[PDB]
């Protein structure tokens, strides 16, 4: 089994600039005939992989001219001239020479380095449906921010709580190159009705002060 | 071209499951068909392979699925099959029906090898308790993955964020938010549609004011 190694694991790049991604194999995959059965793929978030380049340099159907593939033998380079926002995602490389099996690389995540964006924070008390079932989740949305680095703190009546918190990030959105995050503080109905103030705080590079949204059970 | 997978879902360890894949946009009979899977621990892993009538219906398998998985094609129905026998927890992942190596990819179906039961989701409305207003839906206590979220049957998509599901003792939990101009809610209704094909269930939750 030939091992495909992609470097680096992640790569930031601004729009308009170029980007290069390395993919190396255990052995030379040069067939007796022609060059390499070396294929490049782009998997946009939420989608399946899509063949970009085949046989080192041939661009597949509907691939823009800015995607180019270089390299020979064991080393192979995928290049992107003037990166666009729709180019973000995980780029893979496969090989079809020494088969079986057909092996892929670990994948390199292309991240668009966009300008700083502060999160738009929204807090939501539990719904009446969930309370009927004995649960009580408070939801905090932190939408359209950059960079991805962010901290969320849940405070209950001025006291910080860490257990019962569920966090979930989206991948970078190609429409604006931002990230979003969902933070959910899940409590039993019993504990929820023994407190009044619920607060999620966002600490992000864009502000020296945390972004705070709160509410009291006295709606 | 287009490749559409079918089947999958929740399977208890040791059970069996059949994957089917209908193809269009090309001639199904002149291409090598492969099944590829993806998971956080494996990455992209080639699983199987089948060739043409002019290739003895040749087949290849990965070293880990050999003897348990059977790839099969049907040029009449333009369908590939993957009878998966003696499934173990390691086989859990997203299975992509592909043509060539690997020219064309389908959307991919999700297979979860676990011995818990299928549970339909609970959908909770998230209403606010600015020129834009953000609404949400909370989807808790379902199994297995995936569920798909849309807003107003897909009519709203520009201001939607759908977050990946996290597994906990409460089964799966995910959330979705939509942002619309505040002058249009609640005059113009906003509804989240949660589809859970593993449980044959769909829930539509109209977000109303508190």
């Amino acid at each position: 089994d030939v091992v495909m190694t992609q470097t680096p694991l992640s790569l930031p790049v601004s729009l308009g600039d170029q980007a290069s991604i390395s993919c190396r194999s255990s052995q030379s995959l040069v067939h007796s005939n022609g060059n390499t059965y070396l294929h490049w793929y782009l998997q946009k978030p939420g989608q399946s992989p899509k063949l970009l380049i085949y046989k080192v340099s041939n661009r597949f159907s509907g691939v823009p001219d800015r995607f180019s593939g270089s390299g020979s033998g064991t080393d192979f380079t995928l290049k992107i001239s003037r990166v666009e926002a729709e180019d973000l995602g995980v780029y893979f490389c496969s090989q079809s020479t020494h088969v079986p099996p057909w092996t892929f690389g670990g994948g390199t995540k292309l991240e668009i380095k966009r300008a700083d964006a502060a999160p738009t924070v929204s807090i939501f008390p539990p719904s009446s449906e969930q309370l009927t079932s004995g649960g009580a989740s408070v939801v905090c949305f932190l939408n359209n921010f950059y960079p991805k680095d962010i901290n969320v703190k849940w405070k209950i009546d001025g006291s910080e709580r860490q257990n019962g918190v569920l966090n979930s990030w989206t991948d970078q959105d190609s429409k604006d190159s931002t990230y979003s995050m969902s933070s959910t503080l899940t409590l039993t109905k019993d504990e929820y009705e023994r407190h009044n103030s619920y607060t999620c705080e966002a600490t992000h590079k864009t502000s020296t002060s945390p972004i705070v949204k709160s509410f009291n059970r006295n709606e | 071209v287009n490749l559409e997978e079918s089947g999958g879902g929740l399977v208890q360890p040791g059970g069996s499951m059949k994957l089917s894949c209908v193809a269009s946009g090309f001639t199904f009979s002149n291409y090598w068909m492969n099944w590829v899977r993806q998971s956080p621990e494996k990455g992209l892993e080639w699983v199987a392979q089948i060739r043409l009538k002019s290739d003895n219906y040749a087949t290849h398998y990965a070293e880990s699925v050999k003897g348990r998985f059977t790839i099969s094609r049907d040029d009449s129905k333009s369908s590939v099959y993957l009878q998966m026998n003696n499934l173990r927890a390691e086989d859990t992942g997203i299975y992509y029906c592909t043509g060539g190596v690997f020219d064309y990819w389908g959307q991919g179906t999700t297979l979860t090898v676990s011995s818990s039961k299928t549970t339909p989701p609970s959908v909770y409305p998230l209403a606010p308790g600015n020129s834009m207003v953000t609404l949400g839906c909370l989807v808790k206590g379902y199994f297995p993955e995936p569920v798909t979220v849309t807003w107003n049957s897909g009519a709203l998509s520009s201001g939607v964020h759908t977050f990946p599901a996290v597994l906990q003792s409460d089964l799966y939990t995910l959330s979705s938010s939509v942002t619309v101009p505040s002058s249009t809610w609640p005059s113009q209704t906003v509804t989240c549609n949660v589809a859970h094909p593993a449980s044959s269930t769909k829930v539509d939750k109209k977000i109303v004011p508190r």
